[PDB]
C-alpha cells in the first residue's frame, strides 16, 4: 500500500463545501440539519445556532 | 400582483423560516400554504375594513321562499344544473361567493326594507349564514341585496403569479404581518411562538393605525336627520 502524508489540506480546505475531513463532517451535520429544517421544525436562527 | 407579494414575503418578512427559502423566492411547492394564509388575511382585512361593498339582484319566484347566496344559483354560472337561478349576475358584477355580511336590503324600485326585524311582518329575515328568506315572494319582483364583499378567493392550486391582489398599498404591510403571524404560530416552539405573538400584535397595531387615520373613509360622520324625523 502507498501511504500519503497528512497535510493541512486533508483536514480543512478553507471552504464551506471543502474536501477535507472537517469540511465533510460539517456537510454531513448540515445534511441532517437541512433535513429537519425542510419540515419547518426549526427557524433559521436556531438552524445557525445549532 | 401575486409575484410581488411572494417576493416581498420571501425577502424581508418570511426570511429566517423554511417557507422563505432563504430569500430566493417562495418555492413552487409551498404555494398552497402561503395562498391559504393569504386568503385568511384578505378575508380578515375585508371583514374588518370596508374594502369592497357590492350588490346582488335576487329575482323572486312564486314557489321559492328561501334564497341561498351561492353561485350555483347564479345567472352567469352556466356550469350548474339548477332549474331556477335567481341570482342576477352580470359580467361586471359576478358574485363569486364573496359575501361577508348582508348589510342592507332594498326592493326593485329602490325603497329600503327592514332586515331581521321581528315586529314588522314585511322584513327580510336571514335564517342561516348564507340564506335570504322572503315570506312573501312575488313572481314579478326582484331583490337588491347589498353586502360587504370579500376578495375573490385565490385557489390553493393557483400557479399563475399574475393574479392581482387588490389591496391598497397602506394595507400591504398589514397583510404581510398577518401572513407572518399565521405562519410563525403553527410551530409549538416557545421562541418561535413568541415571534408569532409579536407579529400578531404588530398586525393589530397596523390595523389600529389605519382605523385611527381612516384611510378607507369608513368612520365618517353623516348629516343629522333626527330633528326632521322628530318634527322640530
Amino acid at each position: 500500500v502507498v501511504i500519503e502524508p497528512i497535510t493541512n489540506e486533508d483536514l480543512t480546505t478553507k471552504v464551506v463545501d471543502g474536501t477535507g475531513i472537517f469540511d465533510e463532517l460539517m456537510t454531513a451535520a448540515n445534511a441532517h440539519l437541512s433535513a429537519q429544517w425542510d419540515m419547518e421544525r426549526i427557524t433559521g436562527t436556531q438552524y445557525a445556532e445549532v | 400582483k401575486l409575484s410581488e407579494l411572494f417576493q416581498m414575503l420571501s425577502v424581508g418578512e418570511l426570511s429566517l423560516i423554511r417557507t422563505g427559502n432563504d430569500g430566493q423566492g417562495i418555492r413552487t411547492q409551498d404555494y398552497p400554504k402561503v395562498i391559504a394564509q393569504l386568503n385568511a388575511g384578505l378575508t380578515n382585512l375585508h371583514a374588518r375594513f370596508p374594502l369592497l361593498e357590492k350588490e346582488v339582484i335576487i329575482q323572486q319566484y312564486e314557489q321559492i321562499s328561501k334564497y341561498y347566496l351561492r353561485s350555483e344559483f347564479a345567472q352567469m354560472n352556466t356550469t350548474s344544473t339548477e332549474k331556477y337561478k335567481y341570482l342576477m349576475d352580470s359580467p361586471t358584477e359576478r358574485f363569486l361567493d364573496d359575501v361577508i355580511r348582508v348589510e342592507r336590503v332594498f326592493d326593485e324600485c329602490g325603497c329600503p326594507l327592514y332586515l331581521n326585524n321581528e315586529p314588522c311582518c314585511g322584513s327580510i329575515v336571514t335564517p342561516s349564514f348564507d340564506c335570504i328568506q322572503i315570506v312573501y315572494p312575488i313572481e314579478t319582483n326582484a331583490l337588491f341585496v347589498t353586502y360587504r364583499a370579500n376578495h375573490p378567493k385565490i385557489a390553493l392550486t393557483t400557479t399563475d403569479l399574475n393574479t392581482e391582489v387588490r389591496i391598497p398599498a397602506s394595507h400591504e404591510k398589514a397583510l404581510t404581518y398577518y401572513i407572518a403571524s399565521q405562519l410563525y404560530s403553527n410551530s409549538p416552539n416557545p421562541e418561535t411562538a413568541a415571534k408569532g405573538v409579536e407579529w400578531s400584535q404588530r398586525f393589530e397595531a397596523e390595523c389600529t393605525k389605519i382605523e385611527n387615520l381612516d384611510l378607507d373613509n369608513a368612520h365618517i360622520a353623516q348629516t343629522n336627520v333626527k330633528p326632521e324625523m322628530r318634527g322640530w
